[PDB]
């Protein structure tokens, strides 16, 4: 999907 | 259901999300990518492709990644709406 997987942990 | 609720015992919070209004990606909201093992949201019920809907009330079904992020790092009791589809 898109481009530019981004994921953050909290 | 197709949309629940969890009660998070705020007070770290052992989970990954991934999307966005923005960066929306595959697990168009903001989901659940990874749970910790003995992370309080494994703990609470939280399960990987739960696509994140509100925060303490505040929606995130349409809402930046970092946005997002935010709205789970400041709930001030917490609870937390998810779409399991």
């Amino acid at each position: 999907t898109s481009r530019q997987a981004t994921e953050s942990t909290v | 259901g197709s949309v629940e609720e969890i009660r998070l015992p705020r007070a770290p919070l052992g989970l990954s999300i991934v999307g966005g209004s923005d960066h929306s990606s595959h697990p168009p909201g903001v989901f659940i990518s990874k749970v910790l093992p003995r992370g309080l949201a494994a703990r609470s019920g939280l399960r990987v492709g739960d696509r994140i809907l509100a925060v303490n009330g505040q929606d995130v079904r349409d809402a930046t990644h970092q946005e997002a992020v935010s709205a789970l790092l400041r709930p001030c009791e917490l609870s937390l709406l998810v779409r399991r589809d």
